[PDB]
């Protein structure tokens, strides 16, 4: 069959993700871009969509730019040869992230789902589904922002609960209070602000910068859009220190050059003004429901530009706590239109338990040099196998010995099995194949055989515990092999192949 | 006469339950045996622009 | 037929223990597939 493909568009902010497995998934674009976003154009026959006709868009008469603010209006664009409509052009946005998603998979997704606005109504959020459904794409369902991420993490394991979420776009930012109905998810209030957000951010940065030069040398900045350019950039990336790192600077040289010392605390006594500009959306939230900042049961974290301290520093004594950014905040609406994506059209519920194995193992080389076939931390229901030949010449008969453990030592490992196997047929060393698979099932007792080719002559065990005890005296010799650290002085018997004599 | 009934009742739970189990049942298979293929191209795309 | 009704349903229930097993053989392979992968693609990038 085939696998139902998040789509989310966010007006500057968009992502089309999936579910390959056990893991949630952020797709690539056709640029290198991690995310290619939600505007376009055209030109004569033929259409440019993305990253790729954004820049085609200051050089030319075809540019739409950010049309989420269009969606379920009888908003209708006058454009060459033919006027145009948010959906004959969004049909587009969704038909380049089909192809785009397509060039990705190579298993294609008719079936799809899409992440809206937790405020919309019969109107636009119906626009959606069929807007999906015009670029040919169909939709199992469509999410809302809010509800979505909520549920990429996911709320239904938990009990009946209270939520505000973060919204920030990209130049916007929005919360949505929510709860849960007990396996139920209705969106109660919503808030924001129609402009505020990242690019905002960077012009505080530019703006305080070319002040500050002006400041200096009397010579002003914004005339120019390389060295502006250089400023976008550069600011940006201060900033985004300023959240992680405890100190910066900036390196903008040969400008025409500023050389500082980029600060945070400036940069948030810069920044701490319009985290009141939310605490204001939050709080109109906290009434739209009724119930106080101490009303709540979890909530989060979402958008762009949410990576720094700010309204973090904002909230922790605002709130009472710390937020869950389990998450990679930027994309986190994409997978969330798709978990159920898979939990409806698909898997079912899940253990994926007794995932990691105990140690490696391997058996007895050489009188006791251990060689691993088997490491630790493998998924339990697997077998490896391998095959060795005779020790010396006519070998009549072997025996094997196993062992559990790193360290390459015969009783500097734990000694697992000992059984023989005879008739071999007798014949120059080195030759005859004796094979053993180690069959290691799912729930812990482990098989492991050894039979030669050439006779399918066959002896294997069916071991019993493989543990029987606990996890401080296991992990105890995990560090015991670390705490060795070169007992390989054994390479002694590695130069023990004087055994053979010619 | 009702003795008959159950015949085909738990049949049919049964082979219900099966067609998802067949499904997302082979759903692994394909997928995985997909991004091996990715993971192919990976090293093809860490050739030149890694 | 009568208790053949039976037979399948045994058929059935034993497809799910057999399958269930397919499956869980299979999270096996797939989830391992990362140790390895990751590393590769260490290497990778170290050099080159």
């Amino acid at each position: 069959m085939s696998k139902i493909i998040g789509i989310d568009l966010g007006t500057t902010n968009s992502c089309v993700a999936v579910l390959e497995g056990g893991e949630v998934k952020v797709i690539p674009n056709p640029e290198g871009n991690r995310t290619t976003p939600s505007v376009v154009a055209f030109k004569n026959g033929e259409r440019l969509v993305g990253e790729v006709a954004k820049r085609q868009a200051i050089t030319n008469p075809n540019t739409i730019i950010s049309i989420k603010r269009h969606m379920g209006t009888d908003y209708k664009v006058e454009i060459e040869g033919k006027q145009y409509t948010p959906q004959e052009i969004s049909a587009i946005i969704l038909q380049y992230l089909k192809s785009y998603a397509e060039d990705y998979l190579g298993e294609p997704v008719t079936r799809a789902v899409i992440t809206v606005p937790a405020y919309f109504n019969d109107a636009q959020r119906q626009a959606t589904k069929d807007a999906g459904r015009i670029a040919g794409l169909e939709v199992e369902r469509i999410i809302n922002e809010p509800t979505a991420a909520a549920l990429a993490y996911g709320l239904d394991k938990e009990e009946d609960q209270t939520i505000l979420v973060y919204d920030l776009g990209g130049g916007t930012f929005d919360v949505s209070i929510l709860e849960l109905g007990d396996g139920v998810f209705e969106v109660k209030a919503t808030a924001g602000d129609n402009h505020l957000g990242g690019d905002d951010f960077d012009q505080v940065i530019i703006d305080y910068l070319v002040n500050q030069f002006k400041q200096e040398h009397g010579i002003d900045l914004s005339k120019d859009k390389m060295a502006l350019q250089r400023l976008k950039d550069a600011a940006e990336k201060a900033k985004k220190e300023l959240s992680g790192v405890t100190q910066t600077q900036i390196s903008l040289p040969f400008i025409s050059h500023l050389e500082m010392t980029l600060t945070r605390a400036k940069f948030e006594e810069l920044s701490a003004h319009l985290v009141e500009r939310t605490m204001g959306p939050v709080r109109q939230a906290l009434q739209d429901a009724g119930l106080t900042p101490a009303d709540i049961d979890k909530v989060i974290l979402v958008g762009g530009s949410t990576r720094i301290p700010a309204v973090q520093e904002a909230i922790k004594r605002e709130l009472g706590k710390e937020p869950h950014k389990g998450v990679n905040p930027d994309e986190v609406v994409a997978i969330g239109a798709a978990i159920q994506g898979g939990v409806i059209a698909g898997e079912v519920k899940d253990v994926v338990l007794l995932d990691v194995t105990p140690l490696s193992l391997g058996i007895e080389t050489m009188g006791g040099v251990f060689t691993k076939l088997i490491e630790r931390n493998t998924t339990i229901p697997t077998s490896k196998s391998q095959v060795f030949t005779t020790a010396a010449d006519n070998q009549t008969t072997v025996d094997i010995h196993v062992l559990q453990g790193e360290r390459p030592m015969a009783a500097d490992n734990k000694s697992l099995g000992r059984f023989q196997l005879t008739g071999i047929p007798p014949a120059p060393r080195g030759v005859p194949q004796i094979e053993v698979t180690f069959d290691i099932d799912a729930n812990g007792i482990v098989h492991v055989r050894a039979k030669d080719l050439g006779t399918n002559k066959e002896q294997s065990i069916t071991i019993k515990s493989s543990s029987g005890l606990s996890e401080e005296e296991i992990q105890r010799m995990i560090k015991e092999a670390e705490e060795n650290a070169e007992a390989d002085r054994k390479r002694k018997e590695a130069a023990e192949l004087r055994n053979e004599a010619d | 006469a009702e003795e008959l009934a159950a015949a085909k009742a738990q049949i049919a739970e049964l082979e219900a339950k099966l067609s998802e189990m067949e499904h997302r049942y082979l759903r692994l298979y394909a997928d995985f045996e997909n991004f091996r293929r990715r993971t192919r191209q990976e090293m093809e795309a860490a050739e030149k622009y890694r």
